[PDB]
């Protein structure tokens, strides 16, 4: 299927007036060039292939950057650097989020890909053997690690991927896992109804999708024990929606985000640059 | 419970839950008992007159020893989460004397019932996960 | 179970076999050229003929 | 004889007439309907109140002035205290509904102005404190039939506890998108020289078959003055805008005692 | 396996079981039903609330003692504050309903006593002043779920203003007829040695197809101890009587604002 | 094969009493 | 000796060839939806009809 070809038309002198309409109806303008000019025939062989939803979303986009380290930790703070946990979301970054938010609801499978990089923290402490990483998906309810070598990493039921540094970026597919019939990108509501005269706090409660969303946690560690040389790592997480359906289009985000919600920031709500005059070419 | 233990290897559940009660007083004890399931979003029932507005059964004690109350699948989401969660809250199960337990003389005036839970054939679970019910030192 | 399909033309077919038991593992959905702009551009109850007056 | 400008709508015991309409919108081209067995979820036999609740309820009117920045309501929130619809809503855990929305605003052949009337699925709005995100109280999110108003200024609160309301900034549609693009949502315009009413028929829209009405508003209704009201003999004149809405194909599940939401 | 003593009744989201019943009565041999087009009167499309309202509501229990003279309720009065039935009743000018009445009273194989359970159409009762006739206040005639009690003495008031309540004299059935003849009305007996419940299914009964529920009670429910409660180890023992009633085939016409009756 | 679908049912007034059983049986 | 089977649906077939001479080497067994809860939930000698009394 192609975009529209243009028919050969001449002029008119007629009670048919396709140039006029009434957009009060809720209909957009419909007229095309053949309605208001003389046109030649032009065969249009061009297609809208690259603007299908699958094409628009058919990219692996970075959604977060995690950090983990491997060294001999002697304090609580340093022990917590030996592994990391991250609540799975697309709101740490702005690009994929904004594209998804052209729509109210979606349904897709996910391809997740990871890029893992290292550097030496210092040069006077020898070297480090090649590291293996464990990336464990912890669904809501499953126990979360409190140390890099606790029992949770045995991962009998949670999916884990073991990645060997220098190997191809690891990758796996995730089905559509929503507990509704589609994902909601926006939710105009709350997780519970606060009731008359209840003693439950109403002063520090939240609103919208943040009150109901939970896609679990990604936990990452270096499986190796420490070397004399401290190694610091970054794990970049990539998401590609595939087999995509979307519903209910929305105006796109026009001003900077300031968090997981739709809130905006007072110093950043003037997207337009003023023109010199209404008559500026 | 056995159901609870199985659910803690999964992230999502759906379907109806069956609660069966076995009266273990003497044969001479009679009674009527109200068993109720109130779907969420309203004041939790603490009185019979609120409880009886929900899904309920009036159990007459007698030769048939056991009564089954259903919590039918009534949910906004297609699955609930196998964690404590406001969004996928399930509602309230309560129990009241409908009349009272009555006994003649020479009979215990206090006694017990046993409550059982099981899943119905409409029930299923998804998204395998590790349980928080077993662990070990390292 | 090989599928042979037309390629997107360049400056003509290709072959696909699915290796995994879950459809979530599959490559991108095939090009879907479906569209119905009128559900957004003209969601009116009563038909509007372009050449006719919008309001009569 | 028949005209795009003249319409009658009857639901239950209620009828609306208009003689200066501009067609009617059916959102996304889909009329509301009951929930099919092949898409159903809760298994209890639903209550379908039909004519008791599926009828026109008229909200308190608001006044359009040359200085008005606009109005918003949420649905089913705006109808929560409306007759038997409200009772059925609050006696059940779950409910779904479509709507006929009829917005009314007449003037004269000498007045001018234009209102954009938009039906917005999941109309999530910004909060009014920059110390927190998504920080809005239930009470402020759910004003009922009085709805709320837009402003042309954003003044977030000094303290988080004082900013737990929407920052309904008109040109950002209260949600960080440009108002000029609101036309991607089902809409009509009341342009005083052309028409005196807007009619939008809305199907149920959600990512679920049925949901908790007291927790979740499915639609926002936004009325924005796109071109300001003007009247030469008196620029300070005001004309009413009246909103009348009928639930349609209402269906409720999970009966129990009545929900009474917090009021403060 | 099946028995006259063991029964299950399900209406809406509610179920009753009994293991010591004595059959069930269908008053005048007629099951309730909806109003046919060939017998209809008001012409507006009726509301038929179905499962929201046609379900078992359990009233506050009363205590049967060796000295009790009996209890009465009126219908639909006893259910006027019951969930969605009450709401549908009061939002409409007109309503009709049948009922399943389930009276519950268990004891032991060592207790004795017998309750007559009667459903009485147009249960008009005597007033308690001899200075006037038919002189009963709305509030006293319509006690709601608490119902009233019979007495074995008649003590009419010294002043008319103080006697505007029923003279519910047991042996005259509160209405000048002998109680021994109450068996001409649909009834069962709860005789403790035999059964622990009574079940009566009632069609709508009136001289009209449909009527004003807030003005007019169609049925009285009377529970009279025919043989006194006795229990040898404690003659002062009390056992509960619990009344559970489900509206059936409810149908309402003439929707408007809600009726709120006077309370004093 | 799927988990169980739910049939359309109304109410009952019957000598059939599926709500009662006797779990002493081991069922 | 390729086997073509239905995939588990996502948001439709796949191909398997066994490469090894021992069945122990094979991938997971195909989904088996067999069940008979009654051997645990109702292992009674005499049939119990739900609508009937459990004890008569
Ligand atoms: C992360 C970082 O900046 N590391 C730097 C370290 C550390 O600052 C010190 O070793 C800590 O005491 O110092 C270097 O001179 C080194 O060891 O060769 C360069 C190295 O890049
Ligand atoms: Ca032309
Ligand atoms: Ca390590
Ligand atoms: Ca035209
Ligand atoms: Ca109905
Ligand atoms: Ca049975
Ligand atoms: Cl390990
Ligand atoms: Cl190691
Ligand atoms: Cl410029
Ligand atoms: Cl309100
Ligand atoms: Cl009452
Ligand atoms: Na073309």
């Amino acid at each position: 299927p192609t975009a529209q070809s243009t028919p050969l038309t001449s002029g008119v002198n007629s009670q048919e007036v396709p140039a006029l309409t009434a957009v009060e109806t809720g209909a957009s303008g419909q007229a095309v060039p053949s309605d208001v000019i003389e046109t030649r025939h032009v065969v249009n062989y061009k297609t809208r292939s690259e603007s299908t939803l699958e094409s628009f979303f058919g990219r692996s986009a970075c959604v977060t950057i995690l950090e983990v380290e491997n060294f001999n930790a002697t304090t609580d703070a340093d022990r917590k650097k030996q592994f990391t946990t991250w609540a799975i979301t697309y709101t740490d970054t702005v690009q994929l989020r904004r594209k998804l938010e052209f729509f109210t609801y979606s349904r897709f499978d996910l391809e997740m890909t990871f890029v893992i990089t290292e550097r030496y923290y210092a040069s006077n402490t020898g070297h480090a053997r090649n590291q293996v990483y464990q990336l464990m998906y912890i669904p809501p309810g499953a126990p979360r690690p409190t140390a890099w070598d606790d029992y949770t990493w045995q991962s009998s039921s949670n999916p884990s991927v073991f990645y060997t540094y220098g190997s191809a970026p690891p990758r796996m597919s995730i089905p559509y896992v929503g507990i509704a019939n589609a994902y909601s990108h926006f939710y105009d509501g709350f997780a519970r109804v606060p009731l008359k005269d209840e003693t439950v706090d109403s002063g520090d409660t939240y609103y919208g999708l943040v009150t109901i969303n939970d896609f679990g946690t990604l936990a990452v560690r270096v499986v190796n024990e420490y070397n004399p040389a401290r190694i610091t790592s970054k794990i970049r997480v990539y998401m590609k929606p595939k087999h995509v359906r979307c519903w209910c289009p929305r105006p796109p985000r026009a001003v900077p985000y300031r968090g997981e919600g739709v809130d905006f920031k007072q110093d950043s709500i003037t997207p337009l640059t003023a023109v010199e005059n209404i008559n500026t070419f | 419970t056995m159901l609870g233990e199985i659910l803690n290897y999964y992230t999502h559940w759906t379907g109806s839950l069956r609660f069966t009660f076995l009266f273990c007083g003497s044969m001479m004890a009679t009674g009527k008992i109200l068993l109720s399931y109130s779907p969420p979003g309203a004041k939790p029932p603490t009185t019979r007159k609120d409880a009886m507005l929900g899904t309920h059964i009036i159990w007459d004690l007698g030769l048939q020893s056991s009564c089954t109350m259903l919590a039918p699948w009534i949910s906004n989401t297609v699955y609930r989460r196998c964690i404590k969660d406001d969004f996928t809250e399930g509602g309230y199960i309560t129990c009241f004397y409908q009349t009272r337990i009555v006994v003649p003389s020479g009979t215990p005036t206090s006694m017990f019932m046993l409550a059982f839970v099981s899943a119905c054939p409409d029930f299923s679970v998804r998204l395998l996960r590790d349980t928080n019910h077993i662990s070990q030192r390292t | 179970g090989a599928q042979v399909s037309s390629q997107k033309v360049g400056a003509v077919n290709y072959t696909t076999i699915n290796y995994y038991k879950d459809s979530a593992s599959n490559a991108a959905s095939k090009l879907d050229f479906s569209q119905d702009p009128s559900k957004f551009t003209e969601p009116v109850k009563d038909i509007m003929i372009k050449t006719a007056p919008a309001l009569n | 004889g028949y005209s795009d400008r003249v319409r009658q709508i009857t639901l239950g015991n209620s009828t609306i007439t208009t003689q200066e309409a501009a067609n009617a919108v059916v959102a996304y081209g889909e009329w509301p309907s009951y929930l099919d067995d092949k898409e159903a979820n809760p298994i209890d036999a639903p209550t379908e109140p039909d004519v008791s609740s599926n009828r026109f309820y008229t909200l308190d009117s608001v006044q359009w002035k040359s200085t008005s920045r606009g109005w918003w309501w949420k649905l089913p929130d705006a109808l929560k205290d409306m007759g038997m619809f409200g009772q059925n809503m609050y006696y059940h855990y779950l409910g779904r509904s479509g709507y006929t929305v009829h917005v009314q605003c007449n003037a004269s052949k000498f007045h001018q102005g234009a209102l954009g009337v938009f039906a917005i699925p999941e109309y999530v709005m910004a909060c009014n404190t920059e110390a927190k995100t998504s920080y809005v109280s239930y009470v402020n999110a759910n004003p009922g039939e009085k709805g709320g108003v837009f402003d042309n200024a954003y003044n977030p609160s000094a303290e988080a506890s004082e900013g737990r309301k929407f920052a309904a900034l008109d040109y950002l549609l209260g949600c960080g998108v440009l108002a000029g693009n609101a036309f991607v949502y089902p809409h009509q315009i009341i342009n005083l020289r052309t028409n005196n009413s807007a009619t939008l028929v809305l199907p149920y829209v959600n990512s679920l078959a049925i949901d908790c009405m007291a927790k979740h508003n499915n639609w926002g209704l936004v009325i924005l003055p796109l071109c300001k009201l003007d009247y030469a003999p008196n620029s300070s004149t005001e004309i009413p805008i009246t909103v009348t809405i009928a639930p349609m194909f209402t269906e409720f599940n999970g009966l129990r005692n009545i929900t009474v939401p917090a009021t403060q």
